[PDB]
């Protein structure tokens, strides 16, 4: 339009000096999206969304300009009508399977239909009014007002068809190809784990282990041969029982309106959403009710109230995942059966990565006796007054509630899986019988969660505008903020429970270290808060140059309280020049519109919340002479009194051109982000006290181009045709960081934060090993590489004198997980009453470290596994080009050096695949139902639409995986598609 | 609508009251390096064992061997030394914030923490610096002076005679702050008065100035002046932190591992006349070889810091 | 020792009636209402216990009962659940006669 | 004890608004017992036909 909302101020396009990307909201521009996170990909240049999970409610990790911190805050801030939210930090960890608990975010809270704009400041000269939550960037979410006049009801009725989850490319082994595998590694020597699996069972029972060996098929009994066959034809569909198609349901009714002297505007929403996995579900109803009166000529009060309450059904997983569908769809045996032939039960001994089968695992057992069910409410009330002192002088003050508790509830019977892990994790050694006895009761587990994050702002800025002689504007405005956030969880946990009878089972645990391993009753507590004064300015010169500058004091208690870095200004100075309007250049305005060029500069910050200014330290019982008992304090953490926000230096340059009555729109922006004073962890001087602790002292850089063209191709009565592309390139790059001396993985200094170093292979050797490279660049074997020395001889005692220095140049830099090339193409065609909106993405440039699809020294043959065990190098199959299946027969050295050292086998360069994928995001075709008939039903405006999303993926290949954004992690479910059909009546 | 900027983390012990702050300066005392046994290897007191793991940890420090030891050998505590002088200091930065106390704790508490750090430059100085009396000592950089608790700054060594300078301000400070004037014999390892006049005794002598050292050493014996008569107890030691010789019992001078792996000897031994009862207390039985083991430390209850046949030792010297 | 109640009370309530006024020869008023509601009522409760608790610290200890009754006196974990529905049919009928 | 209430309301032809805030401290007769109170109150009435 011709004003941008920054959350604190309304800035005028033609003096806007700063970058920013704006996405007006509605059907025909984002689809029929329920987060409004989700609506964002390919939309804003600069702006890379990446899906985290294909899960209901599962939030979506953004990057503004790249990542701009190493262990601090990585997401951007999220602004609901000036009064930035809290809790919509993305957790990040290490195990896979935490994707299966992911928390939402409040985004997650905030109907789409409620929102007119989405605003993203990306450079120093929009983003550092923000002060010390501006190196990650600013999304302002503009919602929806009502407009002065008539009454305006909306009702959007949405009804969506989720297709059954094909698992046909994962390329899994059917019952055929398994047996014959599991044949062939009971004929070989491979002895890791054989007495798993279905054959192996089979002939065991029979006594048959030993003659199968060594006589081959025709060794069995005919006894032993039809239950093998048995096993061959019994062909079991997994993406059936596991996996479902939906119908996902959408409701939304809006009514708005005002006059002279108050604006209303009222929203209900409720949407049913189901996941591809069974049992999984997602509800959401919310309510808005805005509503702004006109008190008197100056002052003018607003209450707006957004109310939500989200119900989230899900299974439960244990802490590593061996229950987790998504990715027991490729362990779950082609010819296992769940059900006998008397419809009983049938466990799945072999669910475990381990040498042990007395767990049984039955999924519908663990389907009917596990629940994980969450319910979140969530609420934001903004009141809002503002005073017209003058015409040229006006005050704002703004209030801002923001409560979120969410109560989660686990529950697993005694008869489940999930169980029966926990009862075996309480395996402990009785010191008075001799024996392994378990401490947790006979009985069910319900566990219990409840946390709340709160946050309380207020915020009062004055403004001055005045204008000089009719060439010179000015614009002031000086503020100030207040902000307090809490975060309180409890969890609590009781076994022996029963589901119906509500009673549990007390616990007497052998240690306090088994207590704290089953935590029964734990609270946690933290507490924020920030005092900021900040000031804006900006100068407009004969409508032709705008300087434009702003400056920001941060305060709080995550700071140290050191004089020297305690209030140091967060500023920006911008500069915008319109060329289009210079006297010399107005021969060339028959057309061109638009030709201004903005360059800003400013420092922006990081606030690293998980660290601390404190002595954080531990009680102990120790003494310095014989006898007494003196209490003792041990320094866990050191006092850091410099403790401050990471700085991030941005240079900025811009170009805007407009053609031909806005025919071509083109916006180019070239930014240099260089951050200092990162919050890692650094190796001190043995005289600070500590050999190591985390302070203000690494370094990062992030720089690239972000290109938004957008091109009115077709302008005719009838038809019309627009293009929008928007391009972003960033090039990350970690500048100066410390590892640990033991660490045996290159260093990302030099490299992006997600640098992915991997072991170049050549290929295999005449015995199927993996051949490595040398530094000369020759082919070499493990034994040459590492230098292994085995002088005991007894195999498994062999060592090397390559020191981790040293192992860090065996590996090679491939790429990066975060694609550098992003952005999206959308295209909209316009014919009568019939509208067209192909909303496609790239993310290209890419890399991603796969799990090898078996391992060469731990291969479970219990588990289901890829297709490719069968491109493997075999002596009957010496074309093959994966790692053999290898033993400690051949070369004990070798394959002990691999045991103990199962990096380097992952680390390999053949399990690293290009990142490349277009995904046609959204393919809507609406129909516009004509005036008359609408006019005969008694509704202002009508319409019907028909919409795909993610229907096609193309570019690299994603062999083995269901999706290119699911080839890191498989225990979450992949991006579904949908079919959308939409009604709107007004 | 609600900021003070004032809140304190739940979840870990932050030391804010008397009791913290003691808690914390005691963890301190606990972790001070008994380097000075160490450096008496270096001496013409010692014989490490003719066992193998017994020697290679103490030969080289023993054979004068600074370049090239065995890496394999013992190594002197500059982490400890610098950590307990960082908590020190710590300790030190936090007066005028000191919370639940009385005024005569806080300052003892702060005074304790100034002789400490005191103690600690002296120990360090001593193990890693030239001799004060020796002819161009004075502005030769010995070791990097810890007075703050920053950890963004690197420390460079300071001349002796800044060292020097520092000890004895530390020991100012701390005798116009320390106040108590004896301890429990549980909790004797911490500093009073009379651990103030011996300390700044010592460094006088260290030093030279023989006048200061003599002043202290008066003024310790005026106060204190009892002994343990050995010809009534032949096995009494005077280090036992329960005599009534010891003035502070902070640094069980000698740890387990260096007392089990070192005779005395012969020569050491023959340095003791007949009629001394040192003889026959100090040390066990005799060797074959003529060198006898010691029994004045390797447990913790043979902590000595000062005490006053140290101080009679001193005055007499100066 | 440290105590934590949670307790949550949910209802939701619909109702759905029809008025019918009518005046017979300006004396006569009939007044008929027909309605129907359903309702729905849930009480959640949870409590936790922890000793051992260190309010600076929040860490607590273990507790070793000596008996299962020993361990209702003094318990760590309790959850209570109550739901109930309510459908009701009403109806009311006024007639008035020459004021 | 404090109390505050600000209780904004009106109406036109097709569409009646109310909207009320308030917020009361009080504190018992007893050293160390208090209660406070926030509250909101959003009413709109529309006629849709």
């Amino acid at each position: 339009d011709a004003v941008v909302v920054t959350g604190y101020q309304t800035v005028e396009r033609r003096k806007l000096t700063a970058a920013v990307g704006k996405l007006n909201i509605s059907d025909e521009t984002i689809g029929a999206v329920k987060s409004i996170d989700q609506a964002l990909a390919g939309q804003i240049a600069g702006l890379s969304v990446t899906s985290t999970s294909g899960a209901p409610g599962a939030p979506a990790k953004i990057r503004i300009r790249g990542t701009s911190s190493l262990n601090g805050t990585q997401d951007p801030l999220w602004v609901l009508d000036g009064i930035p939210l809290e809790g919509t930090d993305v957790p990040q960890s290490n195990v896979l399977n935490d994707v299966s608990n992911i928390q939402q975010s409040s985004i997650a809270g905030l109907n789409p239909a409620d929102i007119e704009n989405i605003t993203v400041l990306k450079d120093a000269a929009a983003t550092a009014i923000y002060g010390a939550r501006a190196a990650n960037g600013v999304i302002v979410i503009t919602t929806k007002k009502g407009k002065v006049g008539k009454p305006v009801i909306n009702f959007s009725s949405k009804f969506t068809y989720m297709p059954t989850l094909s698992t046909n490319r994962l390329n899994m082994l059917n019952s055929q190809e398994k047996v014959d595998l599991e044949l062939e590694l009971l004929r070989s020597n491979f002895a890791y784990g054989d007495n798993k699996g279905g054959v192996s069972k089979i002939i065991s029972g029979y006594g048959l282990t030993d003659a199968y060996k060594k006589g081959g098929w025709s060794a069995l009994t005919p006894e032993a041969q039809t239950d093998i066959s048995r096993l061959r034809n019994t062909e079991t569909d997994w993406g059936d029982i596991l996996f479902r198609d939906a119908f996902n349901q959408e409701y939304s009714l809006s009514l708005s309106g005002g006059n002279e002297r108050v604006t209303y505007y009222t929203s209900i929403g409720y949407y049913q959403e189901n996941g591809n996995v069974k049992g999984v579900g997602l509800d959401r109803l919310n309510i808005v009710a805005k509503t702004s009166y006109k008190v008197n000529r100056m002052l003018k009060f607003g209450v707006s109230l957004f109310v939500n309450r989200r119900n989230n059904k899900t299974y439960l997983t244990d802490t590593y995942g061996l229950v987790n569908p998504v990715y027991y769809s490729r362990k779950a045996n082609p010819y296992y059966q769940p059900f006998d032939a008397n419809g009983n039960y049938v466990y799945d001994f072999d669910v475990q990565n381990n040498s042990d089968t007395d767990l049984g695992f039955n999924i519908f057992e663990e389907r009917k006796n596990t629940s994980n069910e969450e319910t979140i409410n969530a609420l934001s009330s903004i009141f809002d007054a503002e005073l017209r002192f003058n015409d040229k002088l006006k005050f704002t003050t703004q209030l801002g509630l923001q409560l979120d508790k969410a109560s989660k509830e686990q529950i697993a019977d005694k008869e489940s899986f999930s169980m029966r892990i926990i009862r075996k994790n309480s395996k402990y050694w009785d010191s008075a019988s001799q024996s392994n006895k378990y401490f947790i009761p006979d009985g069910g587990v319900h566990k219990a969660y409840e946390n709340t994050n709160s946050q309380i702002t207020w915020k009062a800025m004055g403004e001055y505008r005045d204008s000089f002689n009719d060439i010179h504007e000015l614009e002031v405005m000086v503020g100030t903020e207040l902000r307090k956030t809490w975060y309180e969880t409890l969890f609590s946990a009781g076994y022996g429970f029963d589901r119906q009878t509500l009673t549990t089972k007390p616990v007497v645990f052998p240690d306090e270290d088994r207590a704290r391993q089953f935590p029964l009753h734990q609270k946690t507590y933290k507490e924020n808060a920030y005092v900021s004064f900040f000031s804006t300015a900006s100068y407009s010169l004969m409508n032709r140059y705008t300087f434009g500058g702003s400056i920001r004091f941060d305060g709080s208690d995550l700071f140290g309280v050191d004089k020297k870095y305690r209030y140091l200004p967060l500023y920006s100075v911008s500069g915008l020049w319109r060329l289009s309007n210079e006297p010399f250049m107005q021969g060339t305005r028959k057309w061109m519109d638009n030709l201004a060029f903005r360059v800003s500069y400013g420092i922006q910050g990081n606030i690293d919340k998980n660290t601390s200014p404190f002595l954080l330290g531990k009680y102990i019982v120790d003494n310095i002479l014989p006898g007494g008992s003196e209490h003792m304090i041990d320094i866990n953490s050191a006092p850091n009194k410099k403790l401050r926000w990471e700085k991030t230096q941005s240079v900025n340059v811009g170009l805007d051109f407009s053609v031909l009555n806005q025919a071509l729109n083109l916006s180019v922006d070239y930014y240099y982000r260089k951050g200092t004073d990162l919050i890692g962890k650094q190796m001190l001087p043995l005289e600070t006290g500590f050999v190591s602790t985390n302070i203000n002292w690494a370094s990062m850089v992030n720089k690239g181009v972000e290109v938004s063209l957008s091109t009115r191709n077709v302008a005719t009565k009838n038809f019309s045709w627009y293009t929008n592309l928007n391009f972003a390139y960033n090039n990350n790059k970690v500048l100066r960081e410390a590892i640990p001396e033991a660490q045996t993985i290159p260093g990302r200094e030099g490299y992006p934060v997600d640098a992915i170093f991997a072991i170049k292979t050549a290929g295999l050797d005449e015995e199927g090993y993996p051949l490595f490279y040398d530094k000369e660049g020759k082919k070499v074997t493990l034994k040459e590489l590492y230098r292994l020395q085995d002088p005991f001889g007894l195999g498994f005692t062999v060592n090397s004198d390559v020191t981790p220095a040293e192992e860090r140049s065996f590996y090679s830099y491939i790429g990066s997980q975060d694609t550098p090339y992003t952005g999206g193409l959308i295209n909209t065609f316009s014919y009568k009453n019939w509208e067209l909106t192909a909303n496609l993405s790239f993310n290209l440039g890419g890399y991603v470290r796969t799990t090898p699809s078996y391992n060469f020294i731990n291969f479970d043959r219990g588990q289901n596994v890829n297709s490719d065990i069968l491109d493997r190098w075999t002596p009957e199959n010496t074309d093959g080009r994966l790692p053999a299946l290898i033993t400690s027969e051949k070369r004990a050295d070798e394959y002990y050096w691999y045991d103990q050292k199962s990096e380097i086998y992952k680390n390999l360069d053949i399990w690293v695949k290009k990142l490349n994928y277009f995904r046609l995001q959204n393919l809507r075709l609406g129909y516009r139902l004509p005036e008359k008939m609408t006019k005969s039903l008694g509704m202002g405006s009508a319409s019907v639409a028909i919409e795909g999303r993610n229907l096609l993926v193309f570019g690299s290949s994603y062999k083995n995986f269901l999706d290119p954004e699911s080839m890191y992690n498989p225990y979450a479910p992949p991006i579904p598609k949908s079919i959308t059909f939409s009604l709107n009546l007004n | 609508c609600d900021s003070y900027l004032d809140i304190r983390p739940v979840g870990s012990v932050i030391p804010q009251t008397a009791e913290e702050y003691r808690a914390l300066l005691a963890r301190a005392y606990l972790n001070v390096p008994n380097d000075r046994g160490l450096a008496c290897l270096r001496s013409d007191e010692m014989l490490v064992n003719d066992n193998e793991y017994d020697r290679n940890s103490y030969g080289d420090i023993e054979r004068w061997n600074d370049v090239s030891p065995f890496p394999g050998t013992s190594q002197f505590t500059w982490s400890n030394f610098y950590n307990v002088l960082f908590i020190a200091n710590q300790v030190i930065e936090s007066q005028k914030e000191i919370t639940e106390g009385t005024p005569e704790v806080v300052n003892q508490l702060v005074g304790e923490a100034h002789l400490l750090r005191a103690y600690l430059h002296f120990v360090l100085v001593n193990l890693h610096g030239q001799p004060y009396t020796k002819s161009g000592a004075l502005n030769s950089k010995s070791i990097p002076l810890k007075l703050d608790t920053d950890l963004e700054k690197t420390l460079g060594r300071n001349t002796v005679e800044e060292v020097y300078t520092s000890i004895l301000s530390d020991i100012e400070h701390a005798r116009e702050l320390i106040n108590k004037e004896k301890w429990e014999t549980v909790f004797s390892y911490r500093f009073n008065v009379l651990s103030v006049d011996a300390l700044q005794s010592r460094v006088s002598l260290y030093m030279g100035a023989w006048p200061k050292c003599l002043e202290s050493a008066e003024a310790v014996l005026a106060k204190k002046s009892v002994l343990v008569d050995m010809n009534e107890t032949p096995l009494a030691l005077p280090n036992h932190f329960e005599s009534v010789e010891s003035i502070t019992a902070l640094e069980q001078v000698m740890g387990s591992s260096v007392n089990n792996a070192v005779w005395v000897p012969a020569t050491f031994l023959a340095l003791y006349q007949e009629g001394d009862k040192r003889l026959a207390a100090y040390f066990a039985a005799p060797d074959e070889n003529g060198n006898r083991k010691s029994s004045k430390g390797g447990k913790r209850e043979f902590s000595c810091t000062f005490r006053v046949g140290e101080l009679y030792l001193n005055a007499a010297e100066a």
